[PDB]
C-alpha cells in the first residue's frame, strides 16, 4: 500500500511532476485562447461569413408542442392550458404597448409594400428603424382576437412564422396560372400560403382553412423583410401569419400540412420542417 | 532397472528361455495383458476449442467486456425514455467483430504453423528379428512383448529395452539418451551402477552400427526409458512467455486508468443534478472509449510480420508470441551432439615432422593448415586409403562430402570423408592395389593390421600396414618414417613425437596412429601364405608414419554465434551428457567457457593440492559431474549459479536437465534451451523458449519445442535475439502511437456532457480514426529499425522495464493527446462559428440543440435555425474534428518514430512510412468528399480553407518533441529521461 | 450569399485530391 511519513507516495516530493504539468497547462491554455482571438478577428459582427447551410427558410409554427399533435379536450380547460399560456407568454412582445414610435419603431404601410431596405451593413449607421405589427390584424373570430382566447369555435388558432435570416429578402413567384389557384393573390409583396394535407386520401375534406393576416392575402408582407442583425437590429418584429378552421370534426385523426411558395424557397426531403411544415389536429369530445 | 540381474535370473522373471525364447501361446495372450509396443499417443488435440481459445486471449477480454458493456448501455437507454441513437450499439457490434476478424487471421497464421510438422514426422520401421519356438521371423515391431528374446544385426534400429546376453562387437550409436556420438561396444559384462551407463544393456530406438548381438526385452512400450522420458508433458505449456507476461501488465493495471478516470468523472455528473440512469450512462460511455479497437489488430499483425520475416531464414515459429521470447533470454542452454557437433566424427589434426597440421573443416584449408605437397603427406593418403575397409555408398556423386552417409565404422567414415575431401575419388585409388590380406577389428586387441600391396608398378614391396594409438603400439615399434630418413629409438625425436601426442588425447580425443612396415623380400617372398588364425608377421620391429585425430568438430557458425551471444549480455550455459573431459574440451573450443579461465581442477593441479583445499569461489569456471547433482540440494545449485559464472554440465540425465532449467528459471531468469536429442525433450518443454533441430532433431523433442531451426544455423539464434530486441522496442513505439490517440477521443464527451455544448466528435466517427487511419500507421511503424546500439544492449529486466510503463502513459495522455484535443477543438470552434454560432454562445446550449421539436434555435448573429440545419453543421464539424485529428497525427507518427535520435539526425529513410501517411490523408480526404455517404457514414464535405486549421497544433507537437529529444541526448541520465522516456 | 458553395464542384476536386494521394504514395512504395 502508498505508505506516509516514513518515505513518501512512491518517492516523489510531487513538485518537479506538478509544477511541470501545471506549466505546461498553462501554456497551452493560451496558446488556445490566442488562436480562438486571431480566429475572431478574422470573421465579422454584422453579417456570416458563410450563410450557405442555412436553407430557404423552414416554416416552423409557433405554437410547440411536443410530439407534433395538437390534441385537447374543449369542455376542460386544463386540456389545452398549456397551449394558450404558451401562445400568450410568446405573443407578449407584439402587444401594442410594446410598439411605439420615436425611434423605438417606425409607422409601415398598412398595404404589402416593397422589401425596402435600409442602406449597407457598415456600422456607420446605428440602430436602423424597425416595423411594427400589433395585433389588430389577426381576428375574424366575431370578437376580439387576445391570443387564444379559448372556445370552441373550432380549434384553438395556431399561428405560423417564418425563420428570419440574416440579409434574406424572399421572392414570390412571378407568372400567370401557376401550380398554385388560390381565390384572390396577387404576384408581388405576398408569398401565397397554404394549407392542404393528405387531400383525396384520407382526409377527405375535414375541415375549411381560414388564412387572416395583412392585406387579407395568405402570406407575410415584404416590407418587413430583410433582416440586418440583432447587433443591428434589435427587437424586430417579424411578420405573423394567423390560420383556423372552423368546420373541423370531432373525434377524428387528421393529418394537416401548410407549405409556403415561393422561387426561391426550396423543399427538401430529409428537412420536413423546411419551407414546408407537417402538423396534427387531434380534438376529441 | 533390473540390469544387474544375471541372465537366469532375467529368464525365469518373464518366463523367457533363454535359447528358446517365448511360445507363441504365452506371446499372443500377453501381448494384450500389457497392450502394444508404441509410444503413447500424444494428448488429444481440441480442433474446434483450440481456435475458440485463441480470441479470448490475454489482450481480447477488454474488447469482449468492452463489447458487452456497450450493448447494456444501448440496452440501457431503450428501456428508458425513447433514445433512437444507436451509437452505442454500432459500436458494439463493430467491436465485437475486430475479435472475431483478428481471431480467425490468427488462428490461420498458427494452424498454417502447425500444418508443416505433420509432413515432418513421418517414420514407420515397425520390424524385428524375434526368435519364438526357436525359429527367426522378420515380425513387425508393433506386436514385440515383453518375455521374449530378440536378435539385432547391423544396420538395423532395436525394437525395444533389451537385456544383451550375447555380442559379438556390437557398437550401438545412441547419441539421443547418452548424447553420444561414439558408438560404445555392447557385452554382457557390468560397467558402472547407472544402467544409463551400463554395457550390458541397449535402449529404445537406438539404431546399431555394426556386430550382432542377441538381447531379452525387459521393457516395451511406455513404459521404457524413453517412453516415461518423452511422455512428460510437465506442467504448464511454457507457463507465460515474457511477451504475455507484458500483456497482462498492460491490461490489469492500466484498465485502472480507465476505472478512475470514469468513476471520478461518475460522481461529477451527479454533482452537476444528473439522473441516476443517465450517470451509469456516462459512466459506461467513457469507460469503454478508453479501450482501443486498434490495438488487437495492430499487435497480432506486428508480430506475423517479423515471423514471416524470420521465416525467409528458415526459423519456423510455432507460437505466434514466440517471436519475443527470444528477445530476452538472460541465460540460454546448449547441448553438444547435435547442436554444437555435428553429431559426425571428422579429422581434425595430423602430427609429424615434429609439428601439429591442425585439418580444416573449412573447404579452402585456411590458415596454412597443413604441407598438402610434402611426399610425407601423400604416403599418409596412401596408407589412409589402403587401411580403409569402408565402402562410399554409390550413386551419391551429387552430393556434398560432408553431408552423405556411408557404411562402416565411423572411423573408417571420418577417414574416407577426409581422403575424398583432399585427393578425390577414394574408390580409384582402393582399386589401385589390389588386397592381399585382412585383419579383424574387435576390442581384445584394440590394433588393427592390414595387408596392401604398393602404388608403383614395380617393386611391390610386401608392406603391412596398421592403426592404433601409440601408447600400446611404442612398444611394438622400433623405427619412425620420416620423409625418407629413418629415426630410431633415441631420447630427441621420440621424446618430441610424445610431445606432440600429448596435446592429442587431452583434447578428449581417440587418436589413431597409422604403422606400416615393409616386410622384406629376402625372407617374405611373393608367394607368402596369409593366415590370420595362425602367425606369419612381426607383431614387433615396425615403423610409424603419421598420426589422426578422430573428434567430432563443432558446426561451422557456432563459435561466432556463441560470441556474440555472450557479448549480448546472455549468459551460455552448457548442459550435456558425455564424459567431463570430451565436454569441456569442446565447450572450451567453441567459446563457452572464456579463453585463459582455468577451473578448479586446473588450480589444484597448479599446485598439487585436493580441489576441496583451495576455496570454491577462486575459480570462475567450473564443470559438475552429473553423479553430483543428484546429491545437490536446490540450494546447492542456486549457489553454483549465481556466485560462478559460465558452466559445463556432464553425464545428466533428462530429469538432471529439467532440475538445472527449473533452478535457472527460479532465479528471476528468462532460460532458453537449444537441445536437439530425445533427451532435451523435458527441458525444452519447461523453458521459456526452445529451440530444436530439425534436420538432425529427434521425432518427440522437436513437436515439443516453440522455434524450429530448419537451417540448423546456429547464428539464426543470434538473429532472432537481436530481431527480438529490435521487435520489442517496435511494439513498444507502435503501442504509444496507438495509444496517445485517445484523449481526443474521451474529451470530445466530456466537454460536451460538463461544459452543454453541441457534441464535438460522434460515435461513427471515432470507430473510423481507430480502425482505418490509425492502423496502417500503426502497423508500419513495425517495420522500421532501431537505434545502433540494438547488439550491446544488457537484456531487458523483466520485473524493472515493461512494455507499458507509467512514463508511456503520461506522455499518451497529458501532452501529445491533449495537444492533439485541443487541434481537434480548434478546428470544431472555427467551424461552429465561421456559421453562425459564436464560441461564446456555446455554453448551455446542448439542451436545446439535441431537442427535436426546437426547430427556431437563434445562434448568435440572431437568425434562426431548424433541427436538421444545425444538425448538418454538427455533422460537418464531426468531419472536420477527424481531419484535424489526422492532420495532427502526422506529426505525431512523425515524432514517433524514435525514441531518442531525433528526426533529422536518425532519416526518414523508411519506404512504407511515407505511404502509410499518404494513405491515411487519401483515406480521410475520399471518405469526407465520396457523394452519396453522408446518408450513411455521417461525412459532409467541408471547404478547402479548413484543412489548414490543425497545421499549427501539428507544428507545435514537432517541435515539442523535438525539444524534448534533444534535451533527452544532451543530459543523459537527467530528470527529462527518467520521467519521460519511456 | 445565401446560395450554394460551389457543391457539385467541391466533390470533385476533393475526390481527385483522394486520387492524387493514393496514386502517389502507391508509386512511391512500389518504386
Amino acid at each position: 500500500s502508498e505508505k506516509k511519513e516514513f518515505l513518501g507516495r512512491t518517492g516523489g516530493s510531487w513538485f518537479k511532476i506538478l509544477l511541470f504539468y501545471v506549466i505546461f497547462y498553462g501554456c497551452l491554455a493560451g496558446i488556445f485562447i490566442g488562436t480562438i482571438q486571431v480566429m475572431l478577428l478574422t470573421i465579422s459582427e454584422f453579417k456570416p461569413t458563410y450563410q450557405d447551410r442555412v436553407a430557404p427558410p423552414g416554416l416552423t409554427q409557433i405554437p410547440q408542442i411536443q410530439k407534433t399533435e395538437i390534441s385537447f379536450r374543449p369542455n376542460d380547460p386544463k386540456s389545452y392550458e398549456a397551449y394558450v399560456l404558451n401562445i400568450v407568454r410568446f405573443l407578449e412582445k407584439y402587444k401594442d404597448s410594446a410598439q411605439r414610435d420615436d425611434m423605438i419603431f417606425e409607422d409601415c404601410g398598412d398595404v404589402p409594400s416593397e422589401p425596402k431596405e435600409r442602406g449597407d451593413f457598415n456600422h456607420e449607421r446605428g440602430e436602423r428603424k424597425v416595423c411594427r405589427f400589433k395585433l389588430e390584424w389577426l381576428g375574424n373570430c366575431s370578437g376580439l382576437n387576445d391570443e387564444t382566447y379559448g372556445y370552441k369555435e373550432g380549434k384553438p388558432c395556431i399561428i405560423i412564422k417564418l425563420n428570419r435570416v440574416l440579409g434574406f429578402k424572399p421572392k414570390p413567384p412571378k407568372n400567370e396560372s401557376l401550380e398554385t389557384y388560390p381565390v384572390m393573390k396577387y404576384n408581388p409583396n405576398v408569398l401565397p400560403v397554404q394549407c392542404t394535407g393528405k387531400r383525396d386520401e384520407d382526409k377527405d375534406k375535414v375541415g375549411n382553412v381560414e388564412y387572416f393576416g395583412l392585406g387579407n392575402s395568405p402570406g407575410f408582407p415584404l416590407q418587413y423583410y430583410p433582416y440586418y442583425g440583432k447587433l443591428l437590429q434589435p427587437k424586430y418584429l417579424q411578420p405573423l401569419l394567423a390560420v383556423q378552421f372552423t368546420n373541423l370534426t370531432m373525434d377524428t385523426e387528421i393529418r394537416i400540412e401548410c407549405k409556403a411558395y415561393g422561387e426561391n424557397i426550396g423543399y427538401s426531403e430529409k428537412d420536413r420542417f423546411q419551407g414546408r411544415f407537417d402538423v396534427k389536429i387531434e380534438v376529441k369530445s | 532397472t533390473e540390469h544387474k540381474m544375471s541372465v537366469e535370473e532375467v529368464c525365469r522373471k518373464y518366463n523367457t528361455d533363454c535359447v528358446q525364447g517365448l511360445t507363441h501361446s504365452k506371446a499372443q495372450e500377453i501381448l494384450a495383458r500389457d497392450g502394444p509396443n508404441a509410444l503413447t499417443p500424444p494428448p488429444t488435440t481440441p480442433e474446434w476449442v483450440k481456435f475458440c481459445r485463441q480470441l479470448f486471449g490475454g489482450f481480447s477480454i477488454l474488447l469482449w467486456i468492452g463489447a458487452i458493456l456497450c450493448f447494456l448501455a444501448y440496452g440501457i437507454q431503450a428501456g428508458t425514455e425513447d433514445d433512437p441513437s444507436g451509437d452505442n450499439l454500432y459500436l458494439g457490434i463493430v467491436l465485437a467483430a475486430v475479435v472475431i476478424i483478428t481471431g480467425c487471421f490468427s488462428y490461420y497464421q498458427e494452424a498454417k504453423s502447425s500444418k508443416i510438422m505433420e509432413s515432418f514426422k513421418n517414420m514407420v520401421p515397425q520390424q524385428a528379428l524375434v526368435i519364438r519356438e526357436g525359429e527367426k521371423m522378420q515380425v513387425n515391431a508393433e506386436e514385440v512383448v515383453v518375455g521374449d528374446l530378440v536378435e539385432i544385426k547391423g544396420g538395423d534400429r532395436v525394437p525395444a529395452d533389451l537385456r544383451i546376453i550375447s555380442a559379438h562387437g556390437c557398437k550401438v550409436d545412441n547419441s539421443s539418451l547418452t548424447g553420444e556420438s561414439e558408438p560404445q561396444t555392447r557385452s554382457p559384462d557390468c560397467t558402472h551402477d547407472n544402467p544409463l551407463e551400463t554395457r550390458n544393456i541397449t535402449f529404445f530406438s537406438t539404431n546399431c552400427v555394426e556386430g550382432t548381438a542377441r538381447g531379452v526385452v525387459v521393457a516395451t512400450g511406455d513404459r521404457t526409458v524413453m517412453g516415461r522420458i518423452a511422455t512428460l508433458a510437465s506442467g504448464l505449456e511454457v507457463g507465460k512467455t515474457p511477451i504475455a507476461i507484458e500483456i497482462e501488465h498492460f491490461i490489469q493495471l492500466i484498465t485502472g486508468v480507465a476505472v478512475f478516470l470514469g468513476v471520478s468523472f461518475f460522481i461529477l455528473s451527479l454533482i452537476l443534478g444528473y439522473t441516476w440512469l443517465e450517470a451509469v450512462i456516462f459512466l459506461i460511455g467513457i469507460i469503454v472509449a478508453n479501450v482501443p479497437a486498434g490495438l488487437l489488430a495492430t499487435v497480432t499483425v506486428c508480430l506475423t510480420l517479423t515471423a514471416k520475416r524470420m521465416a525467409r531464414k528458415n526459423c519456423l515459429v510455432k507460437n505466434l508470441e514466440a517471436v519475443e521470447t527470444l528477445g530476452s533470454t538472460s541465460t540460454i542452454c546448449s547441448d553438444k551432439t547435435g547442436t554444437l557437433t555435428q553429431n559426425r566424427m571428422t579429422v581434425a589434426h595430423m602430427w609429424f615432422d615434429n609439428q601439429i597440421h591442425e585439418a580444416d573443416t573449412t573447404e579452402d584449408q585456411s590458415g596454412t593448415s597443413f604441407d598438402k605437397s610434402s611426399h610425407t603427406w601423400v604416403a599418409l593418403s596412401h596408407i589412409a586409403g589402403l587401411c580403409n575397409r569402408a565402402v562410399f555408398k554409390g550413386g551419391q556423386d551429387n552430393i556434398p562430402v560432408l553431408k552423405r552417409d556411408v557404411a562402416g565404422d565411423a572411423s573408417e567414415s571420418a577417414l574416407l570423408k577426409c581422403i575424398e575431401l583432399s585427393s578425390g575419388s577414394v574408390k580409384l585409388m582402393r582399386e589401385r592395389n589390389k588386397k592381399v590380406a585382412e585383419i579383424p577389428f574387435n576390442s581384445t586387441n584394440k590394433y588393427q593390421l592390414s595387408i596392401h600391396e604398393t602404388e608403383d608398378p614395380n617393386d611391390n614391396r610386401y608392406l603391412l600396414v596398421m592403426k592404433g594409438a601409440p601408447e600400446r603400439i611404442l612398444d611394438r615399434c622400433s623405427t619412425i618414417l620420416l620423409q625418407g630418413k629413418e629415426q630410431p629409438l633415441d631420447e630427441e625425436m621420440k621424446e618430441a613425437f610424445q610431445n606432440a601426442y600429448l596435446e592429442l588425447g587431452g583434447l578428449g580425443e581417440r587418436v589413431l596412429g597409422f604403422c606400416h612396415y615393409y616386410l622384406p623380400e629376402e625372407q617374405f617372398p611373393k608367394g607368402f601364405a596369409f593366415d590370420c588364425d595362425d602367425v606369419n608377421f612381426t607383431t614387433d620391429n615396425l615403423c610409424f608414419v603419421g598420426l589422426m585425430s578422430m573428434i567430432d568438430p563443432p558446426r561451422a557458425a557456432v563459435p561466432d554465434a556463441v560470441g556474440k551471444c555472450r557479448s549480448a549480455g546472455i549468459k551460455v550455459i552448457m548442459v550435456t551428457g558425455d564424459h567431463p573431459i570430451t565436454a569441456k574440451a569442446i565447450a572450451k573450443g567453441v567459446g563457452i567457457i572464456s579463453e585463459g579461465n582455468e577451473t578448479v581442477e586446473d588450480i589444484a593441479a597448479r599446485l598439487n593440492i585436493p580441489v576441496s583445499q583451495v576455496n570454491p569461489r577462486d575459480a570462475k569456471a567450473c564443470v559438475i559431474h552429473g553423479t553430483d547433482l543428484k546429491d545437490f540440494t536446490s540450494e546447492q545449485i542456486d549457489e553454483i549459479l549465481q556466485n560462478h559464472t559460465e558452466i559445463v554440465f556432464a553425464r545428466t540425465s533428462p530429469q538432471q536437465k529439467l532440475i538445472i532449467v527449473e533452478g535457472c528459471q527460479r532465479q528471476g531468469a528468462i532460460v532458453a534451451v537449444t537441445g536437439d536429442g530425445v533427451n532435451d525433450s523435458p527441458a525444452l518443454k519447461k523453458a521459456d523458449i526452445g529451440v530444436a533441430m530439425g534436420i538432425a532433431g529427434s521425432d518427440v523433442s522437436k513437436q515439443a519445442a516453440d522455434m524450429i531451426l530448419l537451417d540448423d544455423n546456429f547464428a539464426s539464434i543470434v538473429t532472432g535475439v537481436e530481431e527480438g530486441r529490435l521487435i520489442f522496442d517496435n511494439l513498444k513505439k507502435s503501442i504509444a502511437y496507438t495509444l496517445t490517440s485517445n484523449i481526443p477521443a474521451i474529451t470530445p464527451f466530456l466537454l460536451f456532457i460538463m461544459a452543454n455544448i453541441p457534441l464535438p466528435l460522434g460515435t461513427i466517427t471515432i470507430l473510423c480514426i481507430a480502425l482505418g487511419t490509425a492502423m496502417v500507421p500503426a502497423i508500419s511503424l513495425a517495420y522500421e529499425a532501431a537505434e545502433s546500439d540494438i547488439m550491446k544492449r544488457q537484456p531487458r529486466n523483466p520485473r524493472t522495464d515493461k512494455l507499458v510503463n507509467e512514463r508511456l502513459i503520461s506522455m499518451a495522455y497529458g501532452q501529445i493527446g491533449m495537444i492533439q484535443a485541443l487541434g481537434g477543438f480548434f478546428s470544431y470552434f472555427v467551424i461552429l462559428a465561421e456559421n453562425g454560432f459564436l464560441p461564446g454562445n456555446l455554453v448551455g446550449i446542448r439542451l436545446n440543440w439535441d431537442d427535436r421539436t426546437v426547430n427556431d434555435l437563434e445562434d448568435s448573429y440572431g437568425q434562426q435555425w431548424t433541427y436538421e440545419q444545425r444538425k448538418v453543421v454538427e455533422f460537418t464539424c464531426h468531419t472536420a474534428f477527424f481531419v484535424s485529428i489526422v492532420v495532427v497525427q502526422w506529426a505525431d507518427l512523425i515524432i514517433c518514430k524514435t525514441r531518442r535520435n531525433s528526426v533529422f539526425q536518425q532519416g526518414m529513410k523508411n519506404k512504407i512510412l511515407i505511404f502509410g501517411l499518404f494513405e491515411e490523408t487519401a483515406l480521410a480526404a475520399f471518405l469526407s468528399y465520396c457523394p452519396g455517404m453522408d446518408v450513411a457514414l455521417r461525412m459532409y464535405p467541408l471547404k478547402p480553407s479548413w484543412w489548414f486549421c490543425a497545421f499549427p497544433y501539428s507544428f507545435l507537437i514537432f517541435v515539442y518533441d523535438e525539444i524534448r529529444k534533444l534535451i533527452l541526448r544532451r543530459n543523459p541520465g537527467g530528470w527529462v529521461e527518467k520521467e519521460t522516456y519511456y | 450569399d445565401p446560395f450554394h458553395y460551389d457543391y457539385q464542384t467541391l466533390r470533385i476536386g476533393g475526390l481527385v485530391f483522394a486520387v492524387v494521394l493514393f496514386s502517389v504514395g502507391i508509386l512511391l512504395i512500389l518504386s
